[PDB]
């Protein structure tokens, strides 16, 4: 019916990060169109977010989690009682983005309709990792 | 662009994610690079056995598509 | 002697699946169940019918000699659909389920999947695609598995999810959460693709922990 | 005299103006009216009230402006 | 006299200006409705009556500002 | 007298604006019918519909612009 | 003097354009809070309220206009 | 007399307002034409067409306008 | 003399456009910041500080006008 | 005599304002192009001709308003 | 003499229509600043800054305006 | 004659709001290009072209006022 | 002669209508920058530079006027 503050839930179907959590203060991460910002109070909404960065400020340190990061791809779901919940493919700190060993022989692709895309897809999301890193 | 790569082929937002991760897949740890990985079989049945084995993943493998 | 070193071995391979499962389990289950709910105009233009015809998803393991457990799942499956017939597609999960539904249930399963090398999110992603372009048929979908509720407890548990064609009706009728960075006409079937998902990840992690489990559970009591 | 009466019904003539902005007001009032309802339907009602709340404070105006005009045709 | 008939006159045409904005109010109007008909279709009667509500609104002002000129034509 | 008929003919020229603004009316309301039916083509008809309806509407104001212009040019 | 008295009296009814644009704005405003209560409901009050503010900034234009309407009629 | 035929041929050149509204109304339309385009280019050909029938519909007003011109300078 | 007094006085009434706009930006302002609360509400104040500093700029606008029009008024 | 001329010339003066709004129309059909053309990049060359199609027919107007002006000068 | 002090002192007053596209300009650039604000909190300064540099660049121009009607006054 | 010479003056004077139009579609094919540049900025150059292309036809626009303005200033 | 100089100073003041147009493209085109700066805030730098790019052109065309104006007022 309502929530007290906020609370957020990151997860990975391969660990979870923040099974509840009110101690951040504010998330950012890029969509498609533009870059977004949640905080408490903000309305009910639903995102999918392509393989960008998501940043989150914390107001006391998490331990083993950095705050800033580089999914895979995700769905970002913010519902009625003040709870933001996202999941995500795979997960990754900016510090090992060990940059400068892409395409290493999976540059190969095949020319229809959907390889088009998938090219287009790869160029944007190898582009927006290699600015991350600065 | 995710919107139209579903809209003009059928292209699955995991499939267009992977795509996505393709090119950048050496350049991530290998505890994210274990994970995307698919292969497994699927077996046609009239009381016989035809199989296919599902390993691309990417392309009409696992996620078939229109502008495949 | 054999018994006692495979019971030993499928030990590690019980805790490494129990393990993913405490890390993998509550992966974005019921979200997209409780955002719909929670949006009242849905509830109010919501189809409410009940599926005539549904489709059958059981989830068994490949390698023989895992217990009694495939055999509760087959059993099952096949009181559910010997009872009444032409209500069900019977895509099965697993080779052991296909062999056991073979001879009982000709011309219903048509095609299966097995030989899964490992489990991860991509593959269970690729069996909803499967299901989902299968699910065309039937009013619903269903999915049966054991629940590894304790490390000696398997329960037999079925998930009841709505095909797509119904899920993206329901949705159509969603506005108490706007969707305009992706347009709703996208999202749909993007929730709907996370939202089979999800499910079956979860069914998967608990019938391969299950299944080691009582292979374990079984090759101790053969040693005794 | 005769051109004071004329610039007073000229004034109480440009009166029509302000009717004009109204007419044009409430055009985008009940479009945003629709878009709204169409986006969230479940309260149309509050909308609907805030919305002719809104067009009664557009004939205030209205009035003011003929009662300015009535007045300068008079005083 | 003559001046006062022809500012008379010229007030009676001035009233043409709010049919204009009243037709551009309509059109931005029915883009609103036909905007929130695509968004969602189900509520067209709804949208559909409160569009026309609207509308007959518009030409409330309309009558008033011809009121207005016959008045000021003869009186 | 003379006067009288040249502001005739003023207010029968000023008749122009309603047509100006009803043909700026017109391109908003075929471009949001572009965009709605974008949005969702699948009701073209609907929109269509809609969109002449609102057409139809803004030229009976010109048309009642023009009549009154006649009427001024000959009352 | 008489002209003086005459162009006095046309700046008073200048006084109306000012309430033609706060019409128009008061539609804008309201066709904004429409929106906005329809995006988020939750905080219709504070919306409600805020929106009755800026009514009341608006109204205070007008009032401003009128006093110098009133000053240069009789300053 | 002159006096008539002065203001006759000031009307004729007044038609000219339509044209301007009628070339920002096109702008605007074709601006919507694009947007429409890019958000869902499969159904091009519809658009495409809607889009000239509008921009028909509006030089119809526009001809009007110029057919009042002529008939005020010659009648 | 008297005709400069005349064009001095049209001049301070002709100050009410800038209210006019004043309002009409005042209208759009409000309406801004009441989408931008829906969208965001946790930062009302920021918002509303920011809102009443853009009202207060505006006010500037108005009282230089007025300022420049006692100025053309008494110099 | 040269009072026709006098009105005729000011007539063909009066063509420039056709060409600001042109102007105003051929740069939001750009920003429009440019939106467009952000949104869907693929299609560039569809929407860039549409675009151009859009302009042309804008000037068409215009050389019509000139062609206007410049009979009304000589007729 | 009198009648180039009259147009004088009146472009000195035409002066304010500046002021007024400029407090709407202010209006429509603080609406803007509320929702990017909104859009995205964490970067407030810097849209602060940029708002508060184009209002400058805004006053730029209004005093250009009020420079060049003194010049006109006096030249 | 002299007077015909004093409505030449005052059209080449006229020739200055195809520039303030000019000046505002200017104002919003960059703010169009803006934000497309934000929604997509690998293909920045592509908008940047497309917007000088836009801008020069803009100019074209005005040289045609100006054009006619020095021949109705000398013919 | 003395009424040429008249009609000259008038249109040197009607020169400050494209300022105030101007003055609005430049809120207009803020208003996007600071919207698209919140969209995508990494390039900033380079939007300031195509903003600040467009508001030079913007002032092109007020000098342009002022020098027609000068060239009016002396030729």
């Amino acid at each position: 019916t309502k929530k007290q503050k906020m609370e957020v839930t990151l997860r990975t179907p391969y660990k979870e990060y923040l099974a509840n959590f009110d101690g951040f203060s504010r998330i950012t991460a890029k969509t498609n169109e533009a870059s977004l910002v949640i905080q408490n109070k903000t309305p009910a909404s639903l995102y999918v977010l392509p393989p960008g960065p998501l940043k989150i400020r914390f107001t006391s340190e998490v331990k083993n989690v950095s705050g800033d990061f580089l999914h895979t791809g995700g769905w970002v779901i913010v519902h009625a009682d003040n709870t933001c919940e996202i999941n995500v493919m795979d997960l990754f700190d900016r510090k090992e983005v060990r940059a400068d060993q892409f395409e290493k022989g999976n540059i190969q692709d095949l020319d229809t309709l959907a390889g088009k895309y998938a090219a287009k897809s790869r160029k944007s999301t190898v582009r927006l990792f290699t600015k991350a890193t600065t | 662009c995710i919107e139209f790569a579903f809209k003009k082929a059928g292209i699955p937002i995991v499939r267009n994610f992977l795509h996505s991760t393709e090119g950048v897949i050496y350049g991530l740890p290998q505890r994210v690079q274990r994970n995307l990985a698919i292969n497994y079989t699927v077996k046609q049945y009239k009381e016989g056995k035809a199989v296919s084995a599902k390993t691309i993943k990417t392309l009409q493998e696992a996620f078939p598509s229109k502008g495949d | 002697k054999i018994t006692k070193a495979m019971k030993m071995v499928a030990a590690s391979k019980m805790k490494a699946e129990t393990s993913r499962l405490e890390n993998g389990r509550n992966f974005a289950v019921g979200s997209v169940q409780k955002m719909l709910e929670n949006e009242s105009y849905v509830q109010k233009k919501k189809s409410t019918t009940a599926p005539k015809s549904t489709l059958l998803v059981p989830i068994t393991s490949d390698k023989g000699l895992c217990g009694s457990v495939n055999s509760s799942i087959v059993r099952e499956v096949k009181r559910l659909a010997l009872n009444n017939r032409s209500a069900f597609g019977l895509l099965p999960v697993g080779e052991k389920g296909s062999s056991g539904l073979s001879r009982p249930f000709p011309d219903l399963l048509k095609s299966s999947i097995v030989n899964i090398q490992n489990v991860n999110f991509p593959t269970a992603a690729a069996i909803a695609h499967q299901v989902s372009t299968q699910g065309a048929g039937y009013d619903q979908v269903t999915l049966i598995y054991n629940h590894f509720k304790n490390a000696i407890s398997y329960v037999v548990k079925h998930q009841e999810l709505l095909p797509r064609a119904q899920f993206l009706n329901l949705f159509k009728y969603v506005t108490r959460h706007e969707a305009v960075e992706p347009e709703l006409e996208y999202s749909k079937n993007y929730f709907f693709e996370l939202y089979m998902a999800s499910s079956v990840y979860n069914a998967l992690l608990n019938s391969s922990a299950s299944e080691q489990a009582s292979r374990m559970n079984a090759m101790e009591n053969a040693s005794k | 005299m005769l051109l004071v009466k004329a610039v007073k019904v000229l004034v109480m003539g440009g009166c029509m103006l302000p009717i004009a902005f109204g007419a044009l007001g409430t055009g985008v009032l009940f479009a945003g009216f629709n878009v709204a309802l169409s986006r969230n339907p479940e309260e149309t009602e509050s909308l609907f009230n805030n919305t002719l709340m809104g067009f009664a404070l557009i004939e205030t105006f209205i009035f003011m402006s003929i009662g300015l005009g009535f007045f300068v045709l008079f005083a």
